[PDB]
DNA sequence: CCCTGGAGAATCCCGGTGCCGAGGCCGCTCAATTGGTCGTAGACAGCTCTAGCACCGCTTAAACGCACGTACGCGCTGTCCCCCGCGTTTTAACCGCCAAGGGGATTACTCC
DNA sequence: GGAGTAATCCCCTTGGCGGTTAAAACGCGGGGGACAGCGCGTACGTGCGTTTAAGCGGTGCTAGAGCTGTCTACGACCAATTGAGCGGCCTCGGCACCGGGATTCTCCAGGG
């Protein structure tokens, strides 16, 4: 029971351009930043995965996200 | 508006140019 | 046919997109991908509700930011859009590693 | 249960009298009041360890160096 | 060719008018008072002292031109590429709908 | 007379579908984005004739520094009482994006 990615869209991923300021678009703007996601988190989960590992312990309450992305280099606000 | 709410394979040989198109027929009507 | 340039109308598009609380992201399937990414390794994760909101505009912060680097980069070159070269060198300086 | 939602609305009368605010802003005042309070405690932990002294000039510290 | 008459589109000033909305209001209740007990962090007096700074007295290490002199910064210029514009279409999560067993808890019934 | 067996509640999942829109992609036109080589010169290239300073080493103590008696200056227990805002609710003021009304945004083919 389990779903895999098709692409990330054509609209969409323009859309995330239009707001990082892109009108027009090359051959290098679709697909790439998607291949950075996939690093920045395969990295990030590697480092929880060994943290979780190390100890074999599951996780706590939603504070965590704030946390670990703060150490990952970008986290969130909103509640 | 159709084609957009509307969205076995078979054997069939072929036959032309040089061809006997043959029947032993007892034509007896 | 009103075909105009492309560019000012994809000016239009760039208003309308960076104006309100929209959610730019046809994202479901980011939400998909974020499971395969929590299940590759482990299960039974029983999270809450809304978090899903939370690692998604997370998410958003990530790329978006990177979406602006690059393209800062690219006009520093001479290439206006998003070119692979410009998010490398957005990404590298970052400490990816 | 315990709110600060009361002692809020108390000094917002001491600002403004009949205004009105978000539950998101709320809850968004939740998390940075208490990530603020834990920053705080953190920065002036071991300041009265860096020399044999171990109070107010703790935080007072804190608060100098965070802003 | 400039300048423009005329063509395309699209959401800003205030509501839809019935309800979002924040923490006043009923007072009570649970860790704060003050009744006494109690020994620990911070520190005042205390004495020269670490390595070398005021002189003198340094030797060259960078720091400064010249005499040309010898290549590349930004856009002309070039194809070239090329991928959105936004309509249109098909992959594509979430949340009830179904009918059951596990089984933790929980007592009907009971029993040694 | 409280627990042992076991009959009860039940609700929650293990899983598969109605209903469903967005999710990614096509797709055609072109025109602005794609990325660079040259022009040439300006943008740097550079190595030896010409000096202040830098990092110091020749006395004497010389601003801050670690220094051991014996403590001055305070911050945390318990026990009967009690008030702050919490335990729960939803009151009257003011909501909340496309319409009444359309000038803006953007290009283009003739006036000129």
């Amino acid at each position: 029971l389990r779903d895999n990615i098709q692409g990330i869209t054509k609209p969409a991923i323009r859309r995330l351009a239009r707001r990082g300021g892109v009108k027009r678009i090359s051959g290098l703007i679709y697909e790439e930043v998607r291949a950075v996601l996939k690093s920045f988190l395969e990295s990030v989960i590697r480092d929880s995965v060994t943290y979780t590992e190390h100890a074999k312990r599951k996780t706590v309450t939603s504070l965590d996200v704030v946390y670990a992305l703060k150490r990952q280099g970008r986290t969130l606000y909103g509640f | 508006k159709k084609e957009n709410r509307l969205a076995k394979q078979k054997f069939q040989p072929n036959e032309t140019i040089l061809q006997f198109l043959s029947t032993a027929w007892l034509m007896t009507p | 046919p009103h075909r105009y340039k492309p560019g000012t109308v994809a000016l239009r598009e760039i208003r309308r997109f960076q104006k309100s609380t929209e959610l730019l992201i046809r994202k479901l399937p980011f939400q998909r991908l974020v499971r395969e990414i929590a299940q590759d390794f482990k299960t039974d994760l029983r999270f809450q509700s809304s978090a899903i909101g939370a690692l998604q505009e997370s998410v958003e912060a990530y790329l978006v930011s990177l979406f602006e680097d690059t393209n800062l980069a690219a006009i520093h070159a001479k290439r206006v859009t998003i070119q692979k070269k410009e998010i490398k060198l957005a990404r590298r300086l970052r400490g990816e590693r | 249960k315990e709110t600060y939602s009361s002692y809020i609305y108390k000094v917002l009368k001491q600002t403004h009298p009949d205004t009105g605010i978000s539950q998101k802003s709320m809850s968004i005042l939740n998390s940075f009041v208490n990530d603020i309070f834990e920053r705080i405690a953190t920065e002036a932990s071991k300041l009265a360890a860096y020399n044999k002294k171990s109070s107010a000039r703790e935080i007072q510290t804190a608060v100098r160096l965070i802003l």
